[PDB]
């Protein structure tokens, strides 16, 4: 579950 | 140490028991840590238990004689789960029936019907026939009568409790003042005037001194031997009207319409 | 059958079926008063003649 | 003979399992998989009866087994070890397909499927235990296994919907064994049962998973009624974290049943009467709700008698629930008349029946209500009545004793009168026409809001199916 | 794996919150869209 | 069984007994909390008093109980009200919840005061305690050995120092290509997240020099910096 955590910072902030 | 406290109560010289009680409260930490509060039953803990309880019980009885209600509730509070958990290994006491009765009595003197019921339900299962009902009975009979609203009946038993005294006296006195307050509140709605003799009879005043004292505290003058509830009732309405909560509690005509209009225009 | 799990769980907590324990285990509010009344009205008249 | 039946039985299960498995792993539609999982269990429970039930054992041999093999062994060992094809790998009906479990690759850790199969395997196990009554050893061991297995996993929303059924089972099996006959070891484990569902209430609240939250709340409140701490329930119930968002109407009905009981003894019938009626409507009306239907009727009789209301005579007569409502019927009459003598005889004679459902606790308190209700009806009939006349009728000792039980009663405005002792009669306090008064404005205000609420409800909901239908391909 | 199971409630809060917002937005905008078209 | 003993041990008089209950509550605070919320205001009063050297401990315990009730907001505020034992909470796995709340609060305030002065971290309003909670988070990120985590939280709070440290640590040259990728993800994400001119300027200038130092980096990534800030000096 290390993978999901990274996405919050990168992708989803922009969205 | 511990056995010194137990016997100091039973000695009848309580001065020594009182002054020694806070040092043993340091030691009560040590005793509580021996037991796991009966989360796992062991006969190592059976021996420790006897002596833990021993301190709480003698002290719980002591709080009543020194009028320290706070402390009585606390000692009993600790005690409760030790009796509740588990198929018998003591887990009962001679002191248990007594201490439970005084607690119940205390809740009635607060004039809380609900809280009395709440406490009862905690005990209920474990007193049904295991401890039966014979001394525990005194506060149950008293609640019952007051619930009914037969105050005559309640009052008689209070008096007769002092012929079956078991430290009942300490809660007797409180619960007598309670009786008078309750009736006084009721009788406002009934009429405005009571002959001096009727106030004394109804509220169970024993002297006319008690009567005229109580009337002053209720903001009723006594002019020509006649009370005069007329005064305080109007005055209370006046004071109540000054508060801030309030606009929505009465609900203005302007207010009612406005709510419905935006209900529609949402 | 979707409800069925929730319903089975719930019935246990209610106490089996007390509905079926019960037969194993063991002015409609009170009686018509007109019979008595007959007796009363007649006796009124008896008194009434002599009053 | 025996093998063929188990195999066919196993096959039937394998079909169902595959449907629900595919479903979870193909897009997110959570609500649909959850409904499927509910039916799958029932289907399997009706199934077991026939074609033998050691189909579970078969599937255990033919899945990836981390500690499910040894658990299954544990299960047969309780009920005496019966082996007959129970050694792992003595069936391979997966056959290492990419269509029905790739036996090598899962072992290797390139693909993972032990997740869900494990969660399902415990669910099957619990269902079998409760049906049979394989309690004792298996219960403690089960509780032990499932908690580090489900907390091993990084909890989904999906996973949470399955485990809210496991949590119920843990609670049930421990309780049922307990009422059979007490043990010391049973109370040690009680402390631990309270602590685990209670800690989990916080976990479920962060995840905001509705099924889990609802479930935990019911169990914790039941627990408090068992041990008699009304006080603990008060602090718990001030905060309402009970979702009503999407949960089964059956849970909603169960929740309201707790609330009624607690409030009633805290001397409130305003809320109690609303919740037990509300619960009947929420509750299904199948032949699987006979338990629930019956007991709601029983608590409501009490609530009304406590307030001072007389329930319909018609309610008990026209019921098919009259057989049971025999104590309740008798109470209603006794109370009505204000006859004290009948009441004592009723309550003593029916002690055992009332005590089962703990309505006996409520019935001691109906002593106040016998006397008071007979006087509600007497004030209604006779407007101005001497205390002398009251005393003779209802057997009450003297004019001074009746005045005290009445004085209290009118404060609360039950009877609605005012006493005149300086003349000597009691005179009912009329309100007569209330249209003339300002009463109707308050009635209206509420109702309007109820109408308003349904309109908004219609509108959000109406859209829901429409959004689905548009997006799907059509001719 | 074990470490990340423990540290998760920091991360999990923020992403699950955000997702809920998408679900309610889509719902609302398309409901109002139908109303506007009819009028 | 119950918590009832524990509640009583607080209220009973003499210092020693009060001090003893605090430790007792702490043991079962996650397990059992229903009955202990009854006496939530009392726990708070013991913290106020200075006689206990376990006041810090008293504030710590109340904060766990709030979190458990369901009140995450009530929890963090109490914890920060005392300004005692947040260090324990930061590195505790079960409650990283109230920590999230503290982080969410700090980044907003930090952003505001960045416009005013680039360093404001030791300013009276931005309590040094807040700065300490934040750096503890950054260390947690690198312990899980993801540096995206550490970058993204710090860009939100307009922290110049923490970002500079991150870019500098990637001068190890673990591998050159692999260093460039991480850097590129932040320059695209700056465009969208950052709208504040002052903060935006500062961060691009730092990034130029760290890239510039490697003579081995692509000049596509260096171009991208020159154009965004649009500086004649760069």
């Amino acid at each position: 579950l290390s993978n999901v955590n990274s996405d919050i910072y990168f992708k989803l902030k922009k969205l | 140490l511990t056995k010194s406290l137990s016997i100091a109560f039973e000695n009848g010289d309580y001065a020594a028991c009182e002054k020694l009680l806070p040092p043993i409260k340091i030691e009560l930490i040590k005793n509580n840590l021996l037991i796991p509060d009966l989360s796992i039953q062991n006969d190592i803990y059976l021996n420790d238990l006897m002596i833990t309880k021993r301190i709480l019980e003698v002290g719980a009885l002591a709080s009543i004689q020194t009028f320290n209600f706070d402390s009585f509730e606390n000692y009993f509070n600790q005690l409760k789960p030790y009796y509740f958990s588990n198929n018998h290994k003591l887990s009962e006491s001679d002191k248990k029936s007594k201490l439970i009765s005084l607690y119940l009595l205390n809740l009635l003197s607060q004039n809380n019907t609900t809280k009395f019921h709440s406490e009862l339900q905690y005990l209920d299962k474990h007193i049904k026939n295991l401890e039966d009902d014979s001394l525990l009975s005194y506060p149950i009979k008293l609640d019952r009568w007051l619930m009914e609203g037969s105050y005559q009946k309640a009052w008689d038993l209070l008096q007769s409790g002092s012929q079956n005294i078991s430290e009942f006296d300490s809660f007797t006195d409180i619960l007598k003042s309670a009786i008078r307050d309750e009736i006084a509140k009721n009788t406002e709605l009934s009429y405005d005037f009571l002959p001096l003799s009727n106030i004394k009879a109804l509220l169970f005043f024993n002297n006319e001194k008690e009567t005229e004292k109580f009337a002053l505290e209720r903001n009723w003058p006594i002019v020509n031997s006649k009370v005069y509830f007329n005064n305080q009732s109007k005055e209370k309405a006046d004071y109540e009207d000054e508060m801030m909560h309030e606009e929505d509690q009465k609900t203005n005509i302007i207010e009612k319409a406005m709510d419905y209009a935006i209900s529609i225009e949402n | 059958t979707k409800k069925k799990n929730e319903e089975i769980n719930k019935k246990s907590l209610e106490e089996d079926d007390e509905f079926e324990d019960f037969p194993i285990d063991t002015d409609d509010v009170e009686v018509d008063d007109d019979f008595t009344n007959e007796l009363k009205a007649e006796l009124d008249r008896y008194k009434r003649e002599n009053q | 003979l025996h093998h063929s039946e188990k195999k066919y039985a196993e096959e039937d299960q394998v079909q169902e399992l595959l449907k629900v498995l595919n479903e979870i792993s193909k897009t997110t539609l959570t609500l649909d998989p959850r409904y499927i999982w509910r039916s799958l269990k029932d289907l399997s429970s009706l199934r077991n009866q026939e074609l033998l039930n050691a189909e579970t054992l078969c599937f255990t041999v033919n899945v990836l087994y981390p500690d499910s093999s040894s658990f299954k062994k544990n299960l047969l060992k309780f009920i005496t070890s019966n082996h007959k094809s129970s050694v792992p790998g003595s069936a391979e009906l997966r056959n290492s397909y990419p269509a029905s479990f790739y036996s090598v690759n899962t072992e290797k850790k390139t693909i993972e499927v032990t997740a869900e199969i494990n969660c399902f395997m415990h669910l099957l196990v619990q269902l079998f235990l409760w049906d049979s009554k394989e309690l004792e050893q298996l219960v403690e061991f089960n509780r032990k296994v499932v908690i580090p297995n489900l907390l091993c996993y990084y909890n989904l929303r999906s996973l949470n919907l399955i485990n809210a059924k496991l949590w119920f089972y843990i609670y049930l099996s421990h309780e049922t064994l307990a009422r059979s006959s007490e043990e010391i070891n049973s109370d040690n484990q009680n402390i631990i049962l309270r602590s685990t569902m209670m800690k989990f209430l916080k976990i479920a609240s962060l995840k905001h998973d509705n099924e889990t939250k609802a479930m935990l709340i019911n169990l914790i409140l039941r627990d408090f009624l068992n041990n008699g701490e009304v006080d603990s329930a008060s602090d718990f119930i001030s905060k309402l974290e009970y979702p009503h968002t999407d949960v089964s109407s059956s849970l909603e009905a169960r929740y309201f049943f707790y609330l009624s009981k607690i409030n009633a003894i805290q001397l409130d019938y305003s809320t109690a009467n609303e919740y037990i009626i509300a619960a009947i409507r929420k509750a299904p009306h199948n032949s699987k709700s006979l338990g629930f239907l019956q007991q709601s009727n029983k608590l409501h009789c009490c609530i009304q008698l406590l307030m001072g209301d007389i329930p319909e005579l018609s309610f008990f007569h026209q019921s098919n629930m009259q057989k049971s409502l025999l104590p309740y019927y008798h109470l209603t009459k006794a109370v009505k008349l204000g006859d004290l003598k009948k009441f004592t005889s009723t309550i003593t004679k029916y002690k055992q029946l009332l005590l089962k459902d703990d309505t006996y606790q409520l019935c001691v308190r109906l002593r106040s209500n016998v006397i008071k209700t007979g006087i509600r009806i007497i004030s209604l009939t006779y407007k101005k009545i001497s205390l002398r006349d009251i005393c003779l009728k209802l057997n009450l000792d003297s004019e001074q004793t009746v005045e005290y039980m009445v004085s209290r009663a009118i404060r609360d405005g039950v009877i609605e009168a005012k006493i005149n002792h300086e003349d000597g009669f009691i005179e009912t306090t009329e309100l007569l026409n209330i249209y003339d008064s300002e009463d109707p404005q308050q009635v209206f205000d509420e109702r309007i809001k109820f109408a308003n609420q349904l309109h908004d409800e219609y509108l959000v909901s109406m859209r829901y199916p429409e959004d689905k239908k548009t997006q799907q391909n059509e001719k | 794996e074990t470490h990340e199971s423990g540290i998760k409630p920091y991360f999990e809060q923020k992403i699950q919150e955000t997702e809920l917002k998408i679900r309610s937005k889509t719902e609302n905008v398309r409901r109002l869209e139908a109303q506007r078209n009819a009028l | 069984t119950t918590a009832a003993p524990l509640l009583a041990l607080l209220r009973e008089n003499q210092d020693s007994v009060k001090t003893y209950a605090l430790e007792s509550i702490n043991n079962v605070v996650d397990q059992l909390w229903s009955e202990i919320s009854n006496e939530l205001p009392d726990i708070e009063a013991l913290y106020d008093d200075d006689t206990f050297s376990d006041r810090e401990m008293a504030a710590l315990i109340a904060s766990k109980v709030y979190y458990n009730l369901g009140e995450y907001e009530s929890a963090v505020k109490y914890a920060l009200a005392a300004k005692d034992r947040f260090d324990i909470d930061e590195k505790s796995q079960f409650v990283e919840t109230i920590v999230s709340k503290s982080i969410e609060m700090y980044v907003q305030e930090a952003s505001k005061q960045y416009t005013k002065d680039e360093q404001f971290y030791t300013k009276d309003i931005i309590d040094p305690k807040l700065t300490s909670i934040f750096e503890r988070m950054i260390e947690k990120c690198l312990k899980a050995s993801e540096l995206k985590l550490a970058l993204g939280i710090a860009l939100e709070g307009y922290r110049l120092d923490i970002i500079e440290s991150a870019l500098k640590s990637k001068l190890d040259q673990d591998s050159t290509s692999e260093n460039v990728k991480i850097i590129n993800y932040l320059l695209t994400l700056a465009i969208t997240t950052v709208t504040n001119s002052k903060f935006r300027s500062s961060i691009l200038r730092k990034s130029f020099d760290f890239l510039m130092n490697m003579p081995n980096c692509d000049y596509l990534t260096l171009n991208k910096v020159v154009v965004n800030l649009n500086d004649a000096g760069l």
